[PDB]
RNA sequence: GCUUUACUGCAGGCUGUCGCUGAG
RNA sequence: AUACAGGGUGACAACCCCGUACUCGAGACCAGUACGACGUGCGGUAGUGCCAGAGUAGCGGGGGUUGGAUAUCCCUCGCGA
RNA sequence: GCACGGAGGCGAAGAACCAUGGAUUUCCGAAUGAGAAUCUCUAACAAUUGCUUCGCGCAAUGAGGAACCCCGAGAACUGAAACAUCUCAGUAUCGGGAGGAACAGAAAACGCAAUGUGAUGUCGUUAGUAACCGCGAGUGAACGCGAUACAGCCCAAACC
């Protein structure tokens, strides 16, 4: 299925949010990404 | 920091624009050293350049250009 | 002696007799081809108009409004409804045709607010009423002592809140005495029992 | 006011095109047309622009492939920054 | 042919997409009207008094 | 839910009359 | 101690710290209101049938509503001072 | 910033922080040049109005807001130990709209009938009284008094 310039951006953001919390924030907070979206298991919008 | 307020005002309409285009270029050669995995950074400065450009534009509008 | 106005006012006491009747039979013909909301340049009933608030000023507008004659164009109940609520033909609205006219008009002229209204005839399948509107954003009226108040924010979209003269008459707020128990100060604060 | 050139795209592939083809890859604002990309490049690095190829990245940004005329040298331009 | 498992296979038509106005995936691209905010049908945000209890 | 010469209704059709509606 | 309300502080704190009473200041609301001032001119007699809001007052039919009974309020049809 | 890492930077040119006023303030959005699932195509108050130098020139409306408010549209389960009037109830829900509050309001009033009271809300009471009702279930005021807060005005016409 073809996409629009817009959708293509949304998908991209949706993929960036899908990265893990930096190992450094770990140490700064002295101690989990609750929005980890797998491609197969989960479904985005649209 | 390396660029204060009074000083921005003492300049002429043409100097702000000249300095703005000077910093814009340094900020641009900054993002290139970073996008290149570069290490000779000085983190405080790349931040400053942004705030400086704000100060300059902020004054440009304040003086009537 | 009698003013010129008093003639027009008298003529209209029996619109079926004399010259006015000969007039109605004419205009009405031209009135039936005209749209619902038509802006006319001058009041048909100059007297009544003036006596309602009319003035030959900038920002004072008049207009005729034609509405279908009849009873509740109520659709029949589709689900289960007991014998009493099974009406469609007979039951009529609780809002008189004149008031319906005022609204169709105020809408047509968004920015304007409604001063008053009055009847100007009716045939076998429609009734006409003229409407006096005012432009509360025009300095003429903002400066005119006699109309100034209509600019007040709390006067905006007044015809829709029933704040007209024809409105209060419909709401049963004429007599300050007997009968007005269930209408003053408002229908909603009386549980809608009038 | 939005800036056309965001920054130089430096990757193994970008180098290839640069070495053997004299091409400079960039990161540019997504509203910037090929033509616009052209100008801002000639103006920022003082060169002659031949052709520009654009592409909207799966990184929310647009990617400009710009080729410098047979007179200018890519490798030399990208090194002074 | 069951309406179940077997008829789930044809379901590959797109309908409700990301509404430009409210930001929900309720913009029916075949009707071009949002099921949530009502964008495309009303200039006024769709809102009903039954989205909550009566005395609330 | 359905039915009918179950009770009470309602659209709807037919009909008189009122207005629209005037001239000999 | 006009301050023994409450909190903090390595355990139960008036006197360790924040504050608390006393006094003081600033905004907002009251309100462009009260008062004041400026202009305008209140009132009274005799005479004069010159003026005072119409599909209105009101009547009848059909619906509705009300505690409103004949004696609630509204709508519609027709007649109408 | 939360958020206590690492690198670095800022602050006596008085930073941070706070208060007030100002600047900037992408795209969709009443969304308004036109089209569109947040982007696109070649100058814009789109649409409806008002004033009008009749030129979008000057203006107005649109949409949001916890609930309150105002005018319209208006259920049924249920109660009546069934059930049709009645009840639930002018409730729920729907349509349109205003403000910081709304609405009402200076008597063609009241009618403790009087030599009397004197705009309108609201609170207390009158009172579950009068009145209504397969007179069944049930529904149910007012004048008045006691309080709160008080405030009074303008056209139309005669005559110019
Ligand atoms: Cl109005
Ligand atoms: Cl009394
Ligand atoms: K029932
Ligand atoms: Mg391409
Ligand atoms: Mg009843
Ligand atoms: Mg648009
Ligand atoms: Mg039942
Ligand atoms: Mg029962
Ligand atoms: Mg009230
Ligand atoms: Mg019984
Ligand atoms: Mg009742
Ligand atoms: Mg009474
Ligand atoms: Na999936
Ligand atoms: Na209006
Ligand atoms: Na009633
Ligand atoms: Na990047
Ligand atoms: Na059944
Ligand atoms: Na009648
Ligand atoms: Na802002
Ligand atoms: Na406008
Ligand atoms: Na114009
Ligand atoms: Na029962
Ligand atoms: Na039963
Ligand atoms: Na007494
Ligand atoms: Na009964």
């Amino acid at each position: 299925g073809k996409k629009s310039k817009a959708t293509k951006k949304r998908l991209a953001k949706l993929d960036n949010q899908n990265s893990r919390v930096p190992a450094w924030v770990m140490l700064k907070t002295d101690r989990r990404n609750h929005k980890r979206r797998h491609w197969r298991r989960n479904d985005t919008d649209e | 920091t390396v660029l204060h307020v009074q000083e921005i005002r003492d300049m002429t309409p043409a100097e702000r624009e000249a300095e703005l285009d000077d910093l814009k270029t340094e900020l641009l050669n900054a993002r290139a050293v970073q996008a290149a995995g570069g290490a000779p950074e000085n983190p405080g400065r790349i931040k400053e350049l942004r705030k400086a450009i704000a100060r300059i534009k902020t004054i440009q509008g304040e003086e009537g250009d | 002696a009698r003013s010129a106005y008093s003639y027009i006012r008298d003529a209209w006491e029996n619109p079926g007799d004399g010259q006015l009747a000969e007039l109605q039979w004419q205009r009405q013909q031209e009135w039936r081809n005209e749209g619902a909301v038509e802006r006319i340049e001058r009041p048909t009933r100059l007297d009544k108009a003036r006596s309602q608030g009319y003035k030959a000023k900038q920002g004072v507008i008049v207009a005729r409004v034609s509405v279908r004659k009849g009873s509740a164009r109520k659709r029949r109940h589709k689900a289960g409804r007991r014998s009493k609520r099974q009406g469609v033909t007979r039951i009529t609205r609780r809002k008189d045709i004149q008031r319906v006219a005022e609204e169709r008009a105020s809408r047509t002229f968004p920015n304007l607010r409604v001063l008053n209204s009055y009847s100007v005839g009716q045939d076998g399948r429609q009734k006409w009423h003229e409407v006096i509107l005012i432009d509360p954003n025009h300095p003429a009226i903002q400066n005119d002592d006699d109309l100034s108040w209509i600019c007040a924010d709390d006067q905006a979209d007044r015809v829709f809140r029933g704040l007209t003269g024809a409105g209060r008459r419909n709401r049963g707020l004429s007599g300050k005495g007997k009968g007005s128990e269930k209408t003053r100060p408002s229908l909603r604060s009386n549980g809608g029992k009038a | 006011s939005w800036d056309v050139i965001k920054h130089p795209h430096v990757t193994e592939k970008a180098m290839n095109d640069m070495d053997f083809q004299n091409k400079l890859q960039f990161a540019v604002d997504d509203r910037a047309s090929k033509g616009e990309v052209a100008d801002a490049v000639e103006e920022q690095y003082d060169v002659t622009v031949e052709q520009v190829n654009t592409q909207n990245t799966m990184d929310g940004e647009k990617k400009a492939v710009v080729r410098l005329s047979e007179d200018d040298d890519a490798q030399e331009v990208a090194s002074r920054i | 042919t069951g309406a179940g498992t077997p008829s789930q296979g044809k379901k590959n038509t797109t309908t409700h997409t990301k509404c430009r106005r409210c930001g929900e995936k309720s913009y029916h691209t075949k009707k071009k009207v949002c099921s949530s905010c009502g964008f495309g049908k009303s200039a006024k945000r769709r809102d009903y008094e039954w989205q909550s209890k009566a005395g609330e």
